[PDB]
Parts: structure tokens; sequence; C-alpha cells
């Protein structure tokens, strides 16, 4: 978990 | 331009029997280093590796590391990111932090020396910020507000006036630091986060991505060129390492794959060897055939291209 890449899905 | 036509397979040459989330080679290909969730920047003497596996450096940190960068013209010179936002520049005879910049507010995910200024520094994070810095300054020298989270940063290899910026957006914002109010390009592709931007020469910029593709782009004309796919990579940072000629990576299945950038589908893969691992960390040795690997249980093996 510690090297999963963030995912984005705001503005 | 085309030696794929001599490989079709990986060698092991060494093996350092956690996660390694970066493996680097200093700026004469002699010594590498190794940092990760442990807190310990470690580094090896390459030659030694391969002829033998104790570390000759080790340095503790405060935080876990994310990336490492070692500096293209003072040796002993290494930079870390780490989980707590501060990008540190250490010295690896001495074992002291040179610098210690603090400004990020969330974990920073990359760090990169520029190759051709060699004092300068960048860092991206998930404070939606690129900073970029100079050694010999305490505060960051250029800021820029994105709107979302900085994977990865690297800057140009001829050129210290551009950086590539892979943003969890799903886009490459390539900027020139001399005018930030807009990215010179941005380059849309990758339907997820974009994990890491490496550049095979001064116009040819390669990005990993949760997508489970690797992509290839020109930034002299602003164009796509191609899209490597035959890797798993939905979920983690797995490794991204180029070269003139080739693309290195990881993959959720415990597999290296390696692309020739002309060719869309792996030239080879490597099993690292019950067990769901992932590959974490990849560098080739310059443009030669051996490169450096390192996986989520800490393993290291040094591979080389092979026919």
């Amino acid at each position: 978990e510690i090297r999963r890449v963030p995912e984005f899905g705001g503005y | 331009a085309m030696t794929f036509t001599r490989y079709s397979r990986l060698r092991v040459i060494a093996e350092i029997r956690n996660i390694v989330s970066s493996i680097e080679f200093d700026r004469d290909d002699e010594l590498f280093a190794t940092a990760g969730v442990s807190r310990c920047i470690k580094v090896f003497d390459f030659s030694s590796v391969v002829n033998e596996q104790c570390p000759i450096v080790e340095m503790s940190t405060r935080s876990k590391l994310s990336c490492l960068s070692w500096n293209k013209h003072e040796k002993n010179h290494i930079a870390s990111s780490d989980y707590e936002g501060i990008v540190t520049v250490w010295d690896v005879t001495t074992r002291q932090s040179l610098m210690e910049y603090e400004e990020h507010e969330k974990r920073a995910w990359s760090v990169d020396f520029s190759r051709t200024e060699p004092s300068m520094l960048v860092s991206g994070s998930d404070d939606c910020k690129v900073k970029v810095w100079c050694t010999r300054q305490e505060a960051s020298v250029i800021n820029i507000d994105m709107k979302a989270n900085i994977c990865c940063v690297k800057y140009n290899p001829g050129s210290s006036n551009y950086i590539a910026v892979g943003s969890a957006d799903h886009h490459i914002h390539y900027y020139d630091l001399r005018n930030i109010s807009q990215p010179l390009h941005v380059f849309s592709g990758h339907k997820k986060a974009v994990s890491y931007v490496k550049f095979l020469s001064n116009n040819e910029l390669a990005s990993a991505s949760t997508d489970s593709t690797l992509r290839l782009w020109d930034v002299k004309d602003n164009l796509p060129v191609r899209t490597f796919r035959g890797h798993t990579n939905e979920k983690n940072f797995v490794g991204l390492t180029v070269n003139s000629e080739y693309l290195a990576c990881g993959s959720e299945t415990n597999e290296v794959y390696v692309y020739h950038k002309e060719i869309t589908r792996p030239v080879t893969s490597h099993r690292f060897g019950a067990g769901s691992y992932f590959i974490s960390a990849v560098c080739w040795k310059s443009d030669s055939p051996t490169m450096l690997t390192a996986n989520s249980q800490g393993t290291i093996k040094v591979l080389v291209l092979a026919a």
C-alpha cells in the first residue's frame, strides 16, 4: 500500500 | 540504434537477498544506492557485488524513502525524497545531510538532480507542488502549484530549463522553468496516473502509468510516438528506467520487462522468483545491457540482456 500510486479525480 | 536482435533473455549475474523504492547508480556507474521503507539509504560497490555482500555506506533516515538521485558532478552527493515530504541532499562519504528542504507539506514522491546544472534539483509531492532547489540556497528557487498529485519530476538531460512532470491527472506536464505560467506542452494519452517520466535523449521522453502501459513522446515537436504493453501495472510504483535504445519497467507479476523503443511488445522479461510480489525499482547501467533491479521483498538482482 505504501507504494500505491495516487489516483486523482477532482477539479 | 537497433541492437534488440542481439537479445532474447535477461541473465542474472548477481543477487543480494523490505520494499526497495529506488535503486540508482552514481555519476560513474561505480556505486549504487538503494532505499525504501526501511529508512536506510544503502550504498554498494557495483564491482564488488558482481565479483562476490555488505553495503559500504548505510545512512539512517527519519522517514521512508520514495526516490534517490545522485549528483552528476559531485560524485559523493545523493538526494532523497521521503514520506514526510523532506528532500535531503546527503554526502555518502561523511554520511551527513548537507541540505534538508522541508517546504513540501505531504510525501514527496520524486527528486531529480539536473545533469547539466548539477547544483539544481527538483521534487514533486502529493501536495501538488513542484519545487526547484539549488544546493547553495535554503529556500526553493521555483514553485509550481499544480492541480493534482505529482508522482515524478525529471530534468531534461541536455538543459536544466526543462522538466517533465508526471501527474495523477493522467498527463505529463512539460515545463520550461523560465516561464512557468503555462507548461510548454501537456501530453495526454495515459488513462491513469503517470507514475514515472524518464528521458532517453534530449528529445525523447518516456512515461509509465498505472494503465499498464509505457509511452514514448517527442518533446521537440510535441508528438505521441508509441505505446508499450505486456507488463501488469494497475496499482503500484513498479519502476521505469530508459537509455538510448531501451525501456525497462517492473510488473505486479514480479517480472521485469524490457522493451526496445521501436517495438511495442517486450523484447524479453525475467521472473524474479507463493506470494504477490512486485518489482519496485529498476536502473540501467547507462547505455549498456546491464541493469539493477529490486522488488517488494527487498531482493536486488543485477541483470544483463543476453542472446
